[PDB]
RNA sequence: UCGGAGUACAAAAAACCCUCCGAGUGAUUUUAAUCUAGACAAACCAGUCAAAAUAACCAUAACAUCACUUAUUGAUCCAAAAUUUUGAUCAACGGAACAAGUUACCCUAGGGAUAACAGCGCAAUCCUGUUCUAGAGUUCCUAUCGACAAUAGGGUUUACGACCUCGAUGUUGGAUCAGGACACCCAAAUGGUGCAACCGCUAUUAAAGGUUCGUUUGUUCAACGAUUAAAGUCCUACGUGAUCUGAGUUCAGACCGGAGCAAUCCAGGUCGGUUUCUAUCUAUUAUAAAUUUCUCCCAGUACGAAAGGACAAGAGAAAUGGGACCAACCUCACAAACGCGUCUCAGAGAUAAUUAAUGAUUUAAUCUUAACCUAAUUAACUCAUAAUAAAUCCAGCCCUAGAACAGGGCACA
RNA sequence: GUUUACCAAAAACAUCACCUCUAGCAUUACUAGUAUUAGAGGCAAUGCCUGCCCAGUGACACCAGUUUAACGGCCGCGGUAUUCUGACCGUGCAAAGGUAGCAUAAUCACUUGUUCUCCAAAUAAGGACUUGUAUGAAUGGCCACACGAGGGUUUUACUGUCUCUUACUUCCAAUCAGUGAAAUUAACCUUCCCGUGAAGAGGCGGGAAUAAAAAAAUAAGACGAGAAGACCCUAUGGAGCUUUAAUU
RNA sequence: GAUAGAAAUUUUUAUCCUGACGCUAUAGAGAUAGUACCGUAAGGGAAAGAUGAAAGAAUAAAAUAAAAGUAAAAAAAAGCAAAGAUUACCCCUUCUACCUUUUGCAUAAUGGUUUAACCAGAAAAAAUCUAACAAAGAGAACUUUAGCUAGAUACCCCGAAACCAGACGAGCUACCCAUGAGCAGUUUAAAAGAACCAACUCAUCUAUGUGGCAAAAUAGUGAGAAGACUUGUAGGUAGAGGUGAAAAGCCUAACGAGCCUGGUGAUAGCUGGUUGUCCGAGAAAGAAUUUUAGUUCAACCUUAAAAAUACCCCAAAAACCCUAAAUUCCAAUGUAUUUUUAAGAGAUAGUCUAAAAAGGUACAGCUUUUUAGAAACGGAUACAACCUUGACUAGAGAGUAAAAUCUUAAUACUACCAUAGUAGGCCUAAAAGCAGCCAUCAAUUGAGAAAGCGUUAAAGCUCAACAAAUUCACCAACAUAAUCCCAAAAACUAAUAACAAACUCCUAGCCCAAUACCGGACUAAUCUAUUGAAACAUAGAAGCAAUAAUGUUAAUAUGAGUAACAAGAAGCCUUUCUC
């Protein structure tokens, strides 16, 4: 049993992992690129 | 293999029945009086001063050649010392020089002790490492006597103290007793070198 | 040669087992529902004031049946016939 | 044993050899009764509140008060009083009426529920790297280090935990045989030096092969002597006792110093002290294709003011290890075996670190997780090459062939 | 000389010698003995000695008092020696405060104390210092001859102990013929590597390997066989021994 | 306290009617017998029988040829040895032997070679059910405010070290008492607890041996050997003891105190074992306790019976300095659960995960509290605790669930010339942009009294400045272990695919798992009372069921045809040769 503040990340639950990673921020994406559009 | 895991364990759990700050301040006493010898005698020519520890027999007792006679110097090569106070212990003063490990023979006049300088040589060389090889061994038995006051203590307090805490506590003194021997060693040793 | 020490899963050095994209898609898809849940258990056909004691006498006579129910516990009837009926283990052919 | 606060943040309860306060009662007078609803708390025993009604004081209170007021306390039985009460650091505080030490001379029932060895988890401790430069280094952080700090890894030491074994996992050290890792001691290829040369100091790559003999000590270690190319660090149940020893540890005997009145004991010393196994199963029971030192030339050359003084190239000798063999010497009273004696030991490719050629992204340069061919380059490892490599006669008899079975011969004579 | 028959033969016990106590006495020991004797003990011949103490516990004394060759004990504190004194100077407490001797011992630790001889090299052995704050004088202290299957250390001599093993015989061994056990055994159709797992896998997972049977060898594993661990802990389980344990 | 326990006073009619719901050779007496055999003795103590009317029917006749162990008939990659199967024995796929103990065992924790026969739950106070009679019941003595009487329901086996009493043991050994006997040779005026060394007595060291020749030996080597010596015969000392040149030795192969018998079926909170089928429900710990290896209560749970509210529970309500998740109490509502009454046992030695904490090293597969969950025959390759899953049967049907290769492996910045007051002023040997302090102005279209190298100080090399063109430009990259790396491989044919359970539908049903404890219905094999008479039915009884106790007895296998064991030669046959 390890405490609820550790040094080690303290590896989590596979839910909590699976919530993470659903839960990932995803950066929007225009339709097309602006760089050398005119 | 590391094979001495060293122990530092507070001290101040303690604080009452042992004082390893005090042990610790002898054991550097120790350390410092050897330094301390080890500078004023043998450098590497005998002094006015090298010679006033000379203890000679006074009176049944043991008093030091500074403290009955009057020594300067009158050659830049020579010591005269005057037995003009105790001109009894002439004698005694002969026999402390002759048989004193400094390689210093010495010139009865009556009472105007005459002491030349003899030289610095290989011989003279050897002579000094063997003085200092006395004198680490008679520290380490001042050091030997240090920790056996302490061991008396620990017994004193043994009687109420825990067992396991009387054996860390004589741990850790034995640890410090070991790391000032082993200071002392490394000093004789830088001394023969300088010496050599 | 690449050890996990302790077991797998129970250690403070696990199985650093990572999270598939099959398990994000169930998660999702989970997750739409509860969201479904939630937005049908929004609005509710009657107030908490209109609600209260619409039915209630079901639920004494509902109470009442199962109490009656209970209280006719009693053992069986004892009848001849029962009594009766071992004799024929003798019946035989004249 | 009892109480208060935190753990236990908001009904109650709630543990630790968890962190702090306390109690085993004092002072004073208002000297504080009986009976009874209903409740709190609680395993039980115990602990707490309390309306109405009763006799005496204001004819309007009585819950004794204060010291954090919460704790200031003890059951039956049994003993004593004058019949109404009292009596325990029974403090191991739900309390046996009254009872110690030692056992290594020990015994029995159990426990891996619980220790010593090993394994296992962790990495406090230990060991490796990198990040950060204040400082040393004459100036100059990084030639060599590098405090205060950061971060990552290994599981060699001590400790921690008590998960497998107590209807037995037999211990240190040594002998024999070693398998493996690389964090390389030697041998090999290089980078930087505060690298002129010889010695050196660091770092990179490489684990096919090596890594001595002696005095003391049971010793692992350690000191010392003589050498070596070096006398590496570890893991393997601190490898290996159904292969060996028993010097130490740890049984029964006995001295010494001490402790205890004694029995007896000491993380004290010394002498002596039974080390079993007939192998059932798994596993195994021989192919090679070298290494390293030393002597001479280079050469007293390069390099250096000089003292000092190489590398590369070229010749040999020796040792170790692998495989063999008796002409002689030696062991040798069998014709043989044997070492102390004799013979032999190798070519190509391939690479890691690191050097340069050409050349874009980036029309310059740039060895290129840019293509093209490039060359100088460790140890491994493969392959040239070497060995075996003609099937179905086998009674008997010999054999430099063999446990048995197998294998070679039996026509010269 | 004796001892743990069956893991210890010793330095342990006994021993001559020297000391303590207890006894003035008759028909079964002592003893058919009578204090130059007989019992209960200590220490160990011999040589030099055996220092101080009756405060406490014993024993005589039935209270004082006496006894240590009875049980036993034989100082603490402050200062001085550069640190380090057991020596000294004072002080306090005691019944006295360790005398002679020996001494890093078979003597807590420090410790492989220091120095010299022995060796090319020694934590070994011997000599000397020694302060052993825990030596020490019949629970005996010191030396000495002789003795010892006692425990250590040297010198030649000797050798297979060893450098470094070799050859040959006998018993073993292998085959043939006869007779013919034992521990052991859940069933096995009984591989290797890595990982996992009650934390060391032949049996699980992922891979490699894989005609089947004999015979002879080696012991790495089967946490191999043997003995319901003797070490450790528990048991309101025992037993031996000692008492300042409780009842007597 | 555990427990012990009367009396005064009452009842009891002679004899036969007696045999067996007792056993049938591991049972019943130990018994074929207190015999063989084992011990000096007291004492312990067995196993062993099966033909037939006739064996004065053995050129003998019939029933079983059914246990383990073998032979008939050795085996062919691969695997708890089996199952699904299959044309087919293997080849294919799937399953970590069984009891016991534990938080948890394939575990490398215990037990077992196998077969056969024996081997382990026993009591009626209170209670439940059934029945008789009932203010009374009972065939005498008592209980009675529906009770009294009767019947049926219930509580194991093996195991110590030990303790006490009485016998038997000194033929071994310890020591004595009688009676005898031995010591040869050599050196010594010696028979001197002297010396060498035999017989003889001991047993120092080593090597074999270790189920051996031997429950203490063999070989070599050792000590004593005229004495405190060895030894024969016989006697004595006996266990709260004897004896002891103290080793706590020896006292008939085990002595911190002998052995046998009896108490004795000693006692064990400790270990092991505890024998038919199916079904229903079903428990992880609060307090005391010489107590934490155990019991007794409480809380849970089982079996019956009475009832009526039981969980979920919106407001409103629960403290004062600050305080989160959330708690307590409650209508409605959704369900049917809950409370009392009577019997009760097990358990009270726990694991991980998520969360709030504490100790430790903000370490542990670490330890202690509170809340929740789990302990799949699916998935995470293997797996206890993680995830999916309201656990029955048959099907060669179907739909779903959790879940099956995770992210980057990245950091280039190049020309172009740099002159002036002036070596700015001080300090300094020198300080010229640069050990240092202060000012930091000014010439040129444009260049800091100078942002870094360099010189002792200068010099010199760069940066910024102008003039020339100007892709993009801030941080981010980091070694290793020991038997042998570890599925193989794959960057584009359409995927909210598909394949995938004890889940859920489908077709039928006998219509939902389980340890300790509890309840129920059946039932194998015996005996008895009545049926039945090619082997049964209803009742009543128990010596009433064994894959497990290092279980007892007997027989069998493995080890294993293995370890080990033995007879000199020839010959005219018991005569000569070699030791
Ligand atoms: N003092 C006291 N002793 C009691 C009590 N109950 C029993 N006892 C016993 O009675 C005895 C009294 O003996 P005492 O101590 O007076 O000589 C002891 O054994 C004691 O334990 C009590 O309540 N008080
Ligand atoms: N005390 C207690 N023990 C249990 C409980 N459930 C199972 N056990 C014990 O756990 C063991 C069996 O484990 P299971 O089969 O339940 O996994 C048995 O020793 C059994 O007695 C319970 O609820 N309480
Ligand atoms: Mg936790
Ligand atoms: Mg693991
Ligand atoms: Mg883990
Ligand atoms: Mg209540
Ligand atoms: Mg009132
Ligand atoms: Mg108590
Ligand atoms: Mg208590
Ligand atoms: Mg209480
Ligand atoms: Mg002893
Ligand atoms: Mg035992
Ligand atoms: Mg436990
Ligand atoms: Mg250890
Ligand atoms: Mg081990
Ligand atoms: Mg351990
Ligand atoms: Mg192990
Ligand atoms: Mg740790
Ligand atoms: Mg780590
Ligand atoms: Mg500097
Ligand atoms: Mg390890
Ligand atoms: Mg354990
Ligand atoms: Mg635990
Ligand atoms: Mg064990
Ligand atoms: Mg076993
Ligand atoms: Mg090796
Ligand atoms: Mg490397
Ligand atoms: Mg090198
Ligand atoms: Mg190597
Ligand atoms: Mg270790
Ligand atoms: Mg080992
Ligand atoms: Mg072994
Ligand atoms: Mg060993
Ligand atoms: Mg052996
Ligand atoms: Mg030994
Ligand atoms: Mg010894
Ligand atoms: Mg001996
Ligand atoms: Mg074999
Ligand atoms: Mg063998
Ligand atoms: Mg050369
Ligand atoms: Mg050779
Ligand atoms: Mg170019
Ligand atoms: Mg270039
Ligand atoms: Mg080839
Ligand atoms: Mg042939
Ligand atoms: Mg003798
Ligand atoms: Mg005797
Ligand atoms: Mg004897
Ligand atoms: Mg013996
Ligand atoms: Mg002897
Ligand atoms: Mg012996
Ligand atoms: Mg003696
Ligand atoms: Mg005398
Ligand atoms: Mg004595
Ligand atoms: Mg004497
Ligand atoms: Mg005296
Ligand atoms: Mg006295
Ligand atoms: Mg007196
Ligand atoms: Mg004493
Ligand atoms: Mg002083
Ligand atoms: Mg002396
Ligand atoms: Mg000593
Ligand atoms: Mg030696
Ligand atoms: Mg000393
Ligand atoms: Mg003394
Ligand atoms: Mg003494
Ligand atoms: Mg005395
Ligand atoms: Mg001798
Ligand atoms: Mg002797
Ligand atoms: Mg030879
Ligand atoms: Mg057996
Ligand atoms: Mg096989
Ligand atoms: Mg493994
Ligand atoms: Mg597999
Ligand atoms: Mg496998
Ligand atoms: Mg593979
Ligand atoms: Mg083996
Ligand atoms: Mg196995
Ligand atoms: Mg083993
Ligand atoms: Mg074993
Ligand atoms: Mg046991
Ligand atoms: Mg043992
Ligand atoms: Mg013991
Ligand atoms: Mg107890
Ligand atoms: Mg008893
Ligand atoms: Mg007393
Ligand atoms: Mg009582
Ligand atoms: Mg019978
Ligand atoms: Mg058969
Ligand atoms: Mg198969
Ligand atoms: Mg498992
Ligand atoms: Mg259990
Ligand atoms: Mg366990
Ligand atoms: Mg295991
Ligand atoms: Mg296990
Ligand atoms: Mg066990
Ligand atoms: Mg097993
Ligand atoms: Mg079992
Ligand atoms: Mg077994
Ligand atoms: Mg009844
Ligand atoms: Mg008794
Ligand atoms: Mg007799
Ligand atoms: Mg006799
Ligand atoms: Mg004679
Ligand atoms: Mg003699
Ligand atoms: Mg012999
Ligand atoms: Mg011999
Ligand atoms: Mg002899
Ligand atoms: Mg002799
Ligand atoms: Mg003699
Ligand atoms: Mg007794
Ligand atoms: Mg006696
Ligand atoms: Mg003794
Ligand atoms: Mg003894
Ligand atoms: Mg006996
Ligand atoms: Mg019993
Ligand atoms: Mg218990
Ligand atoms: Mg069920
Ligand atoms: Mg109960
Ligand atoms: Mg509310
Ligand atoms: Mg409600
Ligand atoms: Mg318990
Ligand atoms: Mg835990
Ligand atoms: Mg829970
Ligand atoms: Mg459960
Ligand atoms: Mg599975
Ligand atoms: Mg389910
Ligand atoms: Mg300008
Ligand atoms: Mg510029
Ligand atoms: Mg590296
Ligand atoms: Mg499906
Ligand atoms: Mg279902
Ligand atoms: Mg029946
Ligand atoms: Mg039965
Ligand atoms: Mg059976
Ligand atoms: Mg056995
Ligand atoms: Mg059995
Ligand atoms: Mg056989
Ligand atoms: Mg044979
Ligand atoms: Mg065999
Ligand atoms: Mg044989
Ligand atoms: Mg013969």
């Amino acid at each position: 049993g390890s405490k609820a503040v550790t040094r080690h990340r303290r590896v989590m639950h596979f839910e909590r992992q699976k919530l993470m990673a659903v839960t990932e921020y995803i950066p929007p994406k225009p339709t097309i690129n602006p760089r050398c559009l005119p | 293999g590391q094979s001495q895991t060293r122990v530092n364990i507070n001290a101040a759990l303690v604080e009452d029945i042992i004082n390893l700050e005090e042990v610790n301040e002898e054991m550097k006493s120790v350390i410092e009086a050897l330094k301390d010898n080890f500078n004023k005698t043998l450098n590497i020519r005998t002094s006015p001063g090298s010679l006033d520890k000379i203890a000679v027999v006074t009176a049944d007792g043991k008093l030091a050649l500074n403290q009955i006679s009057q020594i300067s110097m009158k050659s830049p090569q020579l010591i005269l010392v005057n037995m003009a106070s105790f001109p009894e212990c002439t004698a005694a003063a002969i026999k402390a020089i002759r048989e004193s490990g400094m390689n210093l023979n010495p010139e009865v006049e009556g009472t105007l002790i005459r002491v030349p300088i003899p030289q610095v040589t290989r011989e003279h060389r050897e002579m000094l490492v063997k003085l200092a090889k006395q004198n680490t061994n008679k520290a380490k038995d001042s050091l030997r006597k240090v920790r056996t006051n302490s061991m008396n203590k620990l017994k004193k307090s043994k009687d109420t103290v825990s067992e396991d805490t009387i054996r860390l506590i004589e741990k850790q003194i034995s640890q410090m007793a070991d790391d000032t021997v082993a200071e002392l060693d490394r000093h004789l040793a830088v001394k023969t070198k300088e010496l050599l | 040669r690449n050890r996990i020490p302790g077991r797998q899963w129970i250690g403070k050095h696990r199985r650093p087992r990572p999270v598939s994209a099959q398990a994000k898609q169930n998660m999702i898809r989970r997750l739409e529902t509860e969201a479904e849940n939630q937005y049908w258990l929004s609005r509710p056909f009657l107030t908490a004031e209109q609600e209260r004691g619409h039915a209630a006498v079901r639920r004494a006579a509902a109470f009442q049946a199962l109490k009656a129910a209970q209280a006719a516990r009693f053992p069986a009837h004892r009848r001849l016939e029962e009594q009766l009926g071992h004799l024929l283990v003798t019946r035989k052919w004249s």
